[PDB]
């Protein structure tokens, strides 16, 4: 299967940038009756793709001017002479000219904002779990820029891999940060055998980790 | 204008078939080309086969030997099915007009969101998350209510019937086991909590249950 390979995986922009997205194909993209058919959409959240660019460098209708494709063979761009906040949204290239046809993995085009560490929250499972003999303890790392961030579990400072469910949400349409939460989920045997609970967050605005604890006895 | 609808299920069970119709208007099977295509989170956009004006398929050969495309001209319908559905089947799938000679009518349906699994509709165990008896004081405290073991999506939490939604952060559900889990954190300022009260409301349409949970000190 032809490769279509998308740089870079996300592109941070401010509105009035310029902004150029790139796909290299694993072959060249040969015409078919007459037509080189590599198109680029754009897909918003929760939305469809939409088509912006059909055959290389044809904008299609309703399409804006600052919207344009280039290239051959097999490497192709994609450039926006002027970000709007309509263009935020991942970008992808696809290749109809040989079966199976194919897309590009996807750019991110995101909104760049002033630096925010996450503001970081633990808490310890609630009463009415324990009875049921669970025990998840909860971390919110919330509205934190740039995306970059790694959160570590330690029991009696002692690392924790198992059990943890990360779930995080898409850059927020009004502030422009990010989101995440961090589930410790253990049972609760296991939970009363330590004391010690920390969610520890590594990110870009500082070296030293953000840690969050309590114990168990209070 | 030119519009393609989709229909078909939400809820797939494994080893069984999915069926989806594709509904044209604004222009003539006779005409164009339809194609299938779905997007999940690991493995992003895949295209999956075409049907042809002309009536003749083309199919992913990943796919082939489970995959069925068919038109219906007169009532412009186009239909897929895909036998023997697996967890890893779990997408949205999506019929489009592309590969594109044209100016016009290029667009793609609204996508149908398709799950595998045999799980039962089971109502979530809903707890409230307040902060750890010895935490440290901010000028604003975060709470939390945590949402876990139902089954299907979604469920739908607000605070305070709705009246709190600015500092809201709601975390999309993740499959713990084969049922699902979120959580949900709001932010108030310290001064209001515990003096005004806090409940998160979790509504589960599947299994008819709402559940009220007020955030109280530990
Ligand atoms: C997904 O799961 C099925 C059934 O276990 C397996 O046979 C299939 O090849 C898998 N597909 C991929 C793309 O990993």
């Amino acid at each position: 299967d032809i490769l279509m390979n998308q740089t870079p995986l996300s592109l941070p922009v401010s509105l009035g940038d310029q902004a150029s997205i790139s796909c290299r194909s694993s072959q060249y993209i040969v015409h078919r009756n007459g037509n080189t058919y590599l198109e680029w959409y754009l897909q918003k959240p929760g939305q469809s793709p939409k088509l912006l660019i059909y055959k290389v460098s044809n904008r299609f209708s309703g399409v804006p001017d600052r919207f344009s494709g280039s290239g051959s063979g097999t490497d192709f761009t994609l450039k926006i002479s002027r970000v709007e906040a309509e263009d935020l949204g991942v970008y992808y290239c696809f290749q109809g000219s040989h079966v199976p046809y194919t897309f590009g993995g996807g750019t991110k085009l995101e909104l760049k904002r002033a630096d925010a560490a996450p503001t970081v929250s633990i808490f310890p499972p609630s009463s009415e779990q324990l009875t049921s003999g669970g025990a998840s303890v909860v971390c919110f790392l919330n509205n934190f820029y740039p995306k970059d961030i790694n959160v570590k579990w330690k029991i009696d400072g002692s690392e924790r891999q198992n059990g943890v469910l990360n779930s995080w949400t898409d850059q927020d349409s009004k502030d422009s940060t990010y989101s995440m939460s961090s589930t410790l989920t253990l049972t609760k045997d296991e939970y009363e055998r330590h004391n010690s609970y920390t969610c520890e967050a590594t990110h870009k605005t500082s070296t030293s980790p953000i840690v969050k604890s309590f114990n168990r006895n209070e | 204008q030119v519009q393609l609808k989709e229909s078909g299920p939400g809820l797939v069970q494994p080893s069984q078939s999915l069926s989806i119709t594709c509904t044209v208007s604004g222009f003539s099977l006779t005409t164009y080309g339809v194609h299938w295509v779905r997007q999940s989170p690991g493995k992003g956009l895949e295209w999956l086969g075409v049907i042809w004006s002309g009536g003749s398929t083309d199919y992913n050969a990943a796919f082939i030997s489970r995959l069925s495309i068919s038109k219906d001209n007169s009532k412009s319908h186009v239909f897929f099915k895909m036998n023997s559905l697996q967890a890893n089947d779990t997408a949205i799938y999506y019929c489009a007009r592309m590969r594109i000679t044209t100016d016009w009518f290029a667009y793609w349906g609204q996508g149908t969101l398709v799950t595998v699994s045999a799980a039962k509709t089971t109502p979530p165990s809903v707890y409230p998350l307040a902060p750890g008896s010895a935490a440290q004081t901010n000028s604003m405290v975060t709470l939390g209510c945590l949402v876990k073991g139902y089954f299907p999506e979604p469920v739908t939490v607000t605070w305070n019937s709705g009246s709190l939604s600015s500092g809201v952060h709601t975390f999309p559900a993740v499959l713990q086991s084969d049922l699902y889990t979120l959580s949900s954190s709001v932010t108030v300022p310290s001064s209001t909590w515990p003096s005004e009260t806090v409940t998160c409301n979790v509504a589960h349409p599947a299994s008819s249950t709402k559940v009220d949970k007020k955030i109280v000190p530990r």
